[PDB]
């Protein structure tokens, strides 16, 4: 049961596919090839909570139905460099015009 | 896979299949005549957001007899999708 | 016209079910391959129906006239029943270009007297204006099948 995620950290966002059998670890993998990272610097998180290395998707609320292609689930991503892990910070995406009156 | 990024005009970074950003012909172009990153002068982040997710609700639910969902666009955000749709030929 | 239904005279009968999140219209092309209006079915619901073989259908939007698609192709012509079993028309969603769909939103919000007032390249309005319509992808179909 494939699910749909965002993994965003700063201004950067990554969309993936992975299955809901899979875990924390294997999603941090994935993260590695793409960013660069190596997992002992990665945490990810669900809301403000960190999800624990093998915890399965799912497990993580990572559900299919919440998950999904047209409307994908963040995963957070903060990196450990050096002394300590980053504190988590997503940024907002930019913040749509007002309606125009015709369509209002 | 391989990965592209694509880049809004706020500067926000986007890594994406590259299959899935070759669903647009425009996006194909200008990855070749190197860098697999792209950069959307025009586009904001709350667009170019968008479009990634289209992306992937293309590739998945493309020849697929699953049944399809509504793709769902916002009103306040329609009228800039539709003219970076109309650019990215997607 | 090639795309007509035929006095096949056979009795066949349909199981319409949409499986769309939209208000689906039948259209049934009679003998002379005009397109002819149905009872419209609401999303979640499907009905038995009679029809007889040869006979094609397409199926749209009730008030956008969005085209959607009946067994993943874009025209239904009732077989043979076998075994007493009715034969399914499933109504699904296709998947739009993200202009197409795009279009189908500002069109929903936006009256048509006012497109031109929309800060919008002129390529854009002519877009908004070509509604989705039977008439045009009749022709289409057929250039397809001549092909
Ligand atoms: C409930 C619902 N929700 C979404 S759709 C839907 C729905 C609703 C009705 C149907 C009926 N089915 C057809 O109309 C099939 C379909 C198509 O195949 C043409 N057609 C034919 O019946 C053609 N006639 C012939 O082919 C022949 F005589 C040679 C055999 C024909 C179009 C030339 S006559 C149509 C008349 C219509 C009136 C009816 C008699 N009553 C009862 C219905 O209204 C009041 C008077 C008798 C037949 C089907 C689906």
């Amino acid at each position: 049961m494939d699910v749909f995620l965002m993994i965003r950290r700063h201004k950067t966002t990554i969309f993936t596919d992975a299955k809901e059998s899979s875990t924390v670890f294997e999603l941090k993998r994935i993260v590695e090839g793409i960013l660069k990272r190596p997992p002992d610097e990665q945490r990810l998180y669900k809301d403000d909570q960190l999800l624990d290395d093998g915890k399965t998707l799912g497990e993580c609320g990572f559900t299919s139905q919440t998950a999904r292609p047209q409307a994908p689930a963040t995963v957070g991503l903060a990196f450990r460099a050096d002394d300590t892990f980053e504190a988590l910070c997503i940024e907002p995406f930019s913040s749509p015009p007002e309606l125009p009156d015709v369509m209002k | 896979m391989m990965y592209v990024k694509l880049i809004s005009s706020d500067g926000h970074e986007f890594i994406v299949k590259r299959e899935h950003a070759l669903t647009s012909g425009t996006i194909k172009a200008m990855l070749s005549g190197e860098t697999n990153e792209v950069n959307f002068r025009e586009i904001p982040s709350h667009v170019l957001s968008k479009v990634c997710m289209y992306f992937t609700y293309k590739v998945r639910y493309t020849n697929s007899s699953t049944e399809i969902p509504e793709f769902p666009i916002a009103p306040e955000i329609a009228l800039e999708l539709l003219m970076a749709a109309n650019f990215l030929d997607c | 016209p090639v795309l007509r239904s035929v006095n096949s005279r056979e009795p066949s009968q349909v199981i319409f079910c949409n499986r769309s999140p939209r208000v689906v219209l039948p259209v049934w092309l009679n003998f002379d391959g005009e397109p002819q209006p149905y009872p419209t079915l609401p999303p979640g619901t499907g009905r038995r129906i009679h029809s007889y073989r040869g006979h094609l259908w397409l199926f749209r939007d009730a008030g956008t006239h969005d085209g959607l698609l009946v067994n993943q192709t874009e025209l239904f012509v009732p077989s043979l029943n076998v075994d007493g079993q009715p034969i399914f028309a499933n109504i699904t969603l296709p998947v739009y270009t993200l202009k197409e769909r795009c279009l189908q939103v500002v069109r929903s919000l936006v009256k048509p007297e006012n497109y031109r007032r929309l800060d919008i390249v002129r390529s854009l309005y002519e877009d908004l204006e070509d509604h989705p319509n039977v008439q045009k992808d009749l022709e289409r179909l057929t250039q397809e099948r001549i092909a």
